């Protein structure tokens, strides 16, 4: 499957000012926009190769629309001080994702359009793009607001329409990199933590995309005990990077198995000490 | 409502002593956004740090990742100091060569 | 490509 994702935040600052506003575009892992208003330009900027052809149309387009994203958060932000009853004193957060999933069709597969305030589940698009769920009586007001304007209609032909046929054409365009699997580059190191114990780690370097599997067997059985896995995390060159170790007595090193799974590697692998 | 952030320090490519390589802060699972994150040598802010742009997960919690071209040595000691509102002291977290 | 049909508040 491919993806094409919008994030949104927006900081209210009450010392002075508008919120700040920071907006990012995903196709995939792979950022392509950003618009941040504390930056110089005022503009959707480029952050991948590929979208840098789209033409002075494209690039004025998404500019005016990211502006009206931030006039629209600062309202909201107003809004929300309000339904909560909350003073003028304190900064909020506003959040805000929306996008599509093609599926291994290459066709619509899900749309998305989630809410929060302050880090919690505001107002969200269900699956079937016709329905909200409200977390709380705030959110309730803004789903009978939302339904009498027909937001999900809109959404709905978006999600379909204009967001899949851009998320294919960014795939061409970008197809060197974007529909390139790197497989993750894998290796075991051994340190002794004491005379009778050893530490073995598997590492998964330089992979895309982020999602991986990494997994240890003794004598072919899962073994989570003495066991840590770190949180997948950026090389910082658009790759990424996990390790998983297991404890294990000096000696029988060769009992454990690391086991990667990746959508580049054809059949899982297997790594032994 | 606040979420502490989570910390890994770690470099791009394998640690070799007079090779560049590139010294990574990795800062998750925080909100609110507001955060300050510095990378030290010997225990001094590194002047040229960059940052990712700010994005979140699933659960609405926010990453950065903050970045500097440095060539490790065998006497040089590099780290990530982070102030979140969730912290009563700024969090240092030492590099570890091979984690 | 953003949403181009002006976004409805809270
Ligand atoms: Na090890
Ligand atoms: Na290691």
């Amino acid at each position: 499957s491919h993806s094409m994702r919008y994030f949104f935040t927006s900081v209210s600052r009450p010392g002075r000012g508008e919120p700040r506003f920071i907006a990012v575009g995903y196709v995939d892992d792979t950022q392509f926009v950003r618009f941040d208003s504390d930056a110089a330009s005022q503009r959707m900027e480029p952050r991948a190769p590929w979208i840098e052809q789209e033409g002075p149309e494209y690039w004025d387009g998404e500019t005016r629309k990211v502006k009206a994203h931030s006039q629209t958060h600062r309202v909201d932000l107003g809004t929300l001080r309000g339904y909560y009853n909350q003073s003028e004193a304190g900064s909020h957060t506003v959040q805000r994702m929306y996008g599509c999933d093609v599926g291994s069709d290459w066709r619509f597969l899900r749309g998305y359009h989630q809410y929060a305030y302050d880090g919690k589940d505001y107002i969200a698009l269900k699956e079937d793009l016709r329905s909200w769920t409200a977390a709380d009586m705030a959110a309730q007001t803004t789903k009978h607001k939302w339904e009498a304007a027909h937001v999900a209609e809109q959404l709905r032909a978006y999600l379909e329409g204009t967001c899949v046929e851009w998320l294919r054409r960014y795939l061409e365009n970008g197809k060197e990199t974007l529909q390139r699997t790197d497989a993750p580059k894998t290796h075991m190191t051994h340190h002794a933590v004491s005379d009778h114990e050893a530490t073995l780690r598997c590492w998964a370097l330089s992979f895309y995309p982020a999602e991986i599997t990494l997994t240890w067997q003794r004598d072919g059985e899962d073994q989570t005990q003495d066991t840590e896995l770190v949180e997948t995390r950026p090389a910082g060159d658009g790759t990424f990077q996990k390790w998983a170790a297991v404890v294990v007595p000096s000696g029988q090193e060769q009992r454990y198995t690391c086991h990667v799974q990746h959508e580049g590697l054809p059949k899982p692998l297997t790594l032994r000490w | 409502i606040q979420r502490t952030p989570k910390i890994q320090v770690y470099s791009r490519h394998p640690a070799e002593n007079g090779k560049s390589n590139f010294l990574n802060c990795y800062v998750s699972g925080f909100h609110p956004s507001d955060i300050e994150v510095d990378l030290l040598k010997n225990g001094e802010r590194i002047e040229k740090v960059e940052h990712s742009d700010l994005s979140f997960s699933k659960d609405w919690s926010f990453y950065l990742l903050y970045y500097t071209e440095f060539t490790p040595t065998e006497k040089d000691e590099y780290a990530c100091r982070v102030n979140h509102v969730t912290l009563s002291q700024p969090k240092i977290v030492k590099w570890d060569r091979d984690m | 490509k953003l949403v181009v049909v002006g976004a409805v508040g809270v």
